Formats: structure tokens, C-alpha cells, sequence
């Protein structure tokens, strides 16, 4: 009840969450060359700043594009005991902005 | 806006008995159902409790829990779930069993 | 006497966590 | 560890005498005379003659052990002297130790993570490459 | 149906209106004095215990039976004869006092089977007896805190020594499996494609 109770001090180090951002990247990066299973039409990736990026050609003014990067904590090397499987956390772009 | 009343020494005698206080998890709780923490002047008192935690103050205090209880009271949430009983339950038990 | 002596309690033994406080920070995560 | 278990065990010993006393004062003591013997057998709570005598025997025995414990836990004992001089040099000696120690880490660990650094861009290089090339 | 006592009254007499009456007051630099003066934390030093400042005294509690300090570096064990013993001198001196107290107790059995009411007496040489092995083994302990202290102070050094080795370690593996596969360059297009029409040829 502390744990998931319990919040941080307020202060986060900039330089810091950089320094995160870059290790989390590069995280999905050692996840992705050997993750297991990836789809044949997201085959090019790119692993963007903070995130993973996946363009597909689509219509309705936009392209089908996803970005995904994860925050279970247990699996983040586990993620590789894990080939099967991970949570993965999406950020897709489309012309609509709010939905 | 009625004139302060204090006196020096013993409000400090009294701010370490509050601390302790704090350690107690059921006064939290009643604490929380007479909605105290509805009051932003007690916020700010926590603040000021925040003295207690410098060495020669700290070497004063007799239950260490109220350090950590404070910092589990910065999260508001936290606020309305000392409210309930259940998790007050939980909080003494989760003592009880360290102790 | 006193002297100061370091230790950082080396005796005792997360990213959701993380992303809560950036989504706090810098608002949404896309930016 | 050693000296609070001592501690312990002469506690240990006072909380034996008044139980001791006690127990014997509760337990059945009427004893005839002359007269025949009378009870008022529910205050009284009796137990057997020879369940007494056993009793206090167990009992002498158990206080006699537990003073031979306190005994040879005073022989566990290990003499020092109250004076801190040695244990206090010791402690700075320590101090100093793990400071000088802290220090060549520190430079090593700065160095470590530059070195990372540059090996984590070469990877990067590598991984997009790989990828783009093969598919 | 179960209660506890409310916090000060001047915790109800924050305000961030006064807060920032009292800023003004230091923007500036009676009530914003008595204000400040709230606000300032003034530990006291010494004095006061109640709801000591320092550890209980034997003497303070009742009279001690013997006195006794040891030298730095040095410590006095000799030969007196009761069995005949030769040991450490602290040690000899509790388990004297042991041994006595087992035989005021076996006095205090017979005092209550002959007189009962004399053991006030009794007793009082058993809780004299028991205060002083307790004295003395607390003039025993800081230095057992103290090599506790040691013990803990040996381990953050062994975990330290230890993490700095396993460094050392981590980074010469690291520049040597960063030298393998060195092929450092920058605008790799020009090198994926003279890669693919070296792979054609």
C-alpha cells in the first residue's frame, strides 16, 4: 500500500529524462531485433526520440503510422524472456488529432 | 481573524507530539473523515512539519513512521483513501507486520 | 570526537511510475 | 547480540522467582494436624501430594539451570576495554578507506558511461542499418 | 466513538493570503513579525522531558554495590580465591554478584516459610542485586554498538571495493567488445548502397 501508494519527490532531472529517453529508445531497439514476431508490412521501423515509429500507406489524409515504447516495469529485459509477448505502448498519428 | 496565541517552547514540545500523531494511522484516518485535508492552511502546516526531518530536530522525534507517513500524505489520492477504512485497515496491518 | 562518516544504506534492496511524472511535467507524451 | 541475550536470561531469572512463588501459593497446600483435613474445594483447587513435591522439585531444577546458563554465558563473555580508542581509530581508518575507495570509483564510472555512450551509438548505427538493409 | 485530539489552532490560522503578506514583508526588507516569529522552527538544546536528556543513573535509582573503569588498550583480570578462580575481573565481578543473588533468593524461601512478614528486607537485597548486574552490563554495551557500527561500516566498504572491481570488469569487456566490432561512420546512406552494389559484384 506504500509502493502504489507512494509518489516520488516532485523534482524530475531533465538531463536526466533525456538520459531515459535515450536508454528507452535504444531498450526498444535490443526489444524489437529480438522480439520475435514482427507483422511483414511494419518491417522498416524507426526507433524516433522516446519512441518507436511504424508508417503504413493509408488514405482519409494521412498515412496508418504508430509509435510504440512500454512501461511494465518487470518485463523491460524480461520483455526478451518474454519473446512471445510485452506490453507495448502506442502513440499513433492521423489527421484527426483528439480521437 | 483572531491574534495568535502561541507560545515558543511549547509549540515546538507540541509540533513533535503532532508528528507523532502523524505516525498513527487511524488518527490519520479520522483526521481525513473531519476533512482536514479539505483545508489548504493544513497543507501548509504540513510543509512547516517538513522542519522536523532536519538532524538536530529529527534527532528529537520517538516514531519514525510519521517521516514516512508525511511523504505518503503529499498524494492526494492517498488523502481520500485514509478516508476509508479499508486501506486504514491495511496501513496498521502493514506496521503491525514490520513491527 | 564528530567526524562525518558516508553511508547510503547499502543494506536495503520504476518506468510506470516515470511516465506519470513526465506526463505530469511536459503534459503529453507525443511532444 | 551476546549481551542482550544475557540480559535477557537474568530477566529471565526474576520473572521465574515470583512465578515460582506463585505457582506454589496457588496450588493446593491444606495440610491436617491433628484435625482431619476440610476443603472448600472450589477456591481451593487442589493438586496431589506427591504432584507437589515433583513440582517443586521441576522447579528447583529449572531456577539451578537457568543460573548455570547465566554463568557460562558470563564465561562466553569476552573481555574489552570500556575505552573506545582503538575501535574509534579503527572506525576513521574505515572511513578514510571506503572515502579514497568512492573517489577512484567515481572517476572510473564517469569514464564507464562515456564509454557507453559511444558503444550505444555505434549500435544504433547497426541496428537501423541491419533492419533497413535485410528488409 | 473513538477520538483523538484536533491539531494546533494555528494551523487553521494559515493562509496563503498572510503567506503572502509576510513575502511583502521580506520584499520590504507587528503582525507580519508575530507572523515570521510563527513561522521560524526554534529547537531548544536542553532541558525538558515530558509528554530524560540523557540515560538513567544507577546511583540516581538506589546504591552500587562496586565502581570500576578499564584502561585504553589494557584490561585487569586476576587471581582471588573463592574456587580458586583466575579470569577476566568485570566478568568475575557479575558472576560473584550471580552466584549472591541465588543465595539471597534461596535466604528469601526460607524468610517465607519461617517469617513471611520479614522479606521486605530480602527482597530489597534481591532488587539491589538484579539493578547492579543490569548496570554493569549496560557499562558493557557501547562498545558493542560501536563494533556493531564497525561490522556495518565493513560491509558498505566490501560492497564498495566490490561494485568498483565489478566495473572495472564491465568497462574492459566493454571496450574490448566495443574494438571488435568498431566500423564507426557517419552518413551511412552512401555505405548501405555501396554495400548493396558491393553484395551485386
Amino acid at each position: 500500500t506504500s509502493k502504489l501508494y507512494m509518489l516520488s519527490e516532485s523534482p524530475l532531472s531533465t538531463k536526466q529524462i533525456l538520459q531515459t529517453l535515450h536508454a528507452l529508445n535504444m531498450l526498444i531497439r535490443i526489444r524489437l531485433s529480438l522480439y520475435e514476431i514482427i507483422p511483414t508490412p511494419f518491417q522498416h521501423f524507426t526507433i524516433a526520440n522516446g519512441r518507436c515509429t511504424f508508417t503504413v500507406p493509408n488514405e482519409f489524409s494521412v498515412s496508418l503510422t504508430t509509435n510504440s515504447q512500454d512501461p511494465k516495469s518487470t518485463g523491460i529485459s524480461f520483455q526478451w524472456i518474454v519473446v512471445d509477448f510485452q506490453f507495448h505502448l502506442p502513440d499513433f498519428s492521423s489527421t484527426p488529432a483528439k480521437y | 481573524l483572531l491574534s495568535k496565541v502561541p507560545d515558543d517552547k511549547s509549540r515546538f514540545e507540541i509540533e513533535l507530539e503532532f508528528v507523532q500523531m502523524l505516525s498513527n494511522p487511524w488518527y490519520l484516518n479520522f483526521l481525513a473523515q473531519h476533512k482536514y485535508f479539505e483545508d489548504e492552511a493544513f497543507l501548509q502546516y504540513l510543509e512547516y512539519m517538513e522542519y522536523w526531518r532536519e538532524p538536530e530536530y529529527v534527532k528529537f522525534i520517538i516514531y519514525p513512521t510519521c517521516l514516512h507517513m508525511l511523504t505518503l500524505l503529499k498524494n492526494p489520492q492517498f488523502r481520500n483513501d485514509i478516508s476509508r477504512a479499508d486501506l486504514s485497515k491495511q496501513v496498521n496491518d502493514e506496521i503491525y507486520y514490520e513491527w | 570526537s564528530l567526524d562525518p562518516e558516508i553511508i547510503g544504506g547499502q543494506n536495503n534492496f520504476n518506468l510506470q511510475q516515470i511516465f506519470q511524472k513526465i506526463i505530469q511535467e511536459r503534459g503529453p507524451f507525443r511532444d | 547480540c551476546r549481551c542482550t541475550q544475557l540480559q535477557d536470561t537474568i530477566d529471565e531469572v526474576a520473572t521465574q522467582f515470583y512465578s515460582s512463588i506463585h505457582y506454589l501459593s496457588s496450588h493446593h497446600d491444606f495440610v491436617p494436624l491433628p484435625g482431619q483435613e476440610k476443603v472448600s474445594d472450589s477456591k481451593v483447587n487442589p493438586i496431589s501430594a506427591e504432584e507437589l513435591q515433583f513440582a517443586q522439585r521441576d522447579l528447583a531444577k529449572d531456577l539451578v539451570t537457568k543460573f548455570m546458563q547465566i554463568d557460562t554465558l558470563i564465561n562466553q563473555l569476552p573481555g574489552i576495554s570500556t575505552a573506545p580508542k582503538h575501535q574509534l581509530e579503527k572506525i576513521k581508518k574505515l572511513q578514510n578507506s571506503i572515502e579514497e575507495k568512492q573517489l577512484e570509483r567515481k572517476s572510473l564510472e564517469s569514464e564507464n558511461e562515456d564509454l557507453k555512450l559511444q558503444l550505444a551509438k555505434r549500435i544504433e548505427t547497426f541496428g537501423r542499418l541491419s533492419c533497413v538493409l535485410f528488409q | 466513538f473513538s477520538a483523538f485530539p484536533p491539531p494546533p489552532p494555528y494551523y487553521k490560522l494559515f493562509t496563503r493570503e498572510n503567506i503572502e503578506k509576510v513575502i511583502s514583508n521580506m520584499e520590504k526588507e507587528e503582525i507580519e513579525s508575530l507572523a515570521k516569529l510563527f513561522k521560524k522552527p526554534s529547537c531548544l538544546t536542553s532541558g525538558t522531558y515530558q509528554m530524560p536528556l540523557d540515560s538513567q543513573d544507577t546511583g540516581a535509582v538506589s546504591a552500587s554495590s562496586v565502581n570500576e573503569g578499564f584502561r585504553a588498550d589494557q584490561k585487569s583480570k586476576d587471581g582471588e580465591t573463592s574456587d580458586l578462580i583466575k579470569i577476566p575481573r568485570r566478568a568475575y565481578e557479575l558472576r560473584f554478584l550471580s552466584r549472591s543473588l541465588m543465595l539471597n533468593f534461596l535466604e528469601l524461601l526460607g524468610i517465607m516459610a519461617k517469617a513471611p512478614e520479614q522479606f521486605p528486607s530480602k527482597v530489597e537485597n534481591i532488587r539491589v542485586l538484579l539493578l547492579n548486574l543490569h548496570h554493569l552490563i549496560n557499562d558493557y554495551r557501547p562498545h558493542q554498538s560501536r563494533e556493531s557500527l564497525i561490522m556495518l561500516l565493513e560491509k558498505q566498504l566490501k560492497h564498495e571495493e566490490s561494485q568498483v572491481e565489478l566495473l572495472r570488469t564491465h568497462n574492459r569487456q566493454m571496450t574490448e567488445t566495443l574494438e571488435k566490432y568498431k566500423s564507426l561512420d557517419f552518413n551511412m546512406e552512401k555505405e548501405g548502397d555501396v554495400i548493396q552494389q558491393l553484395k551485386s559484384s
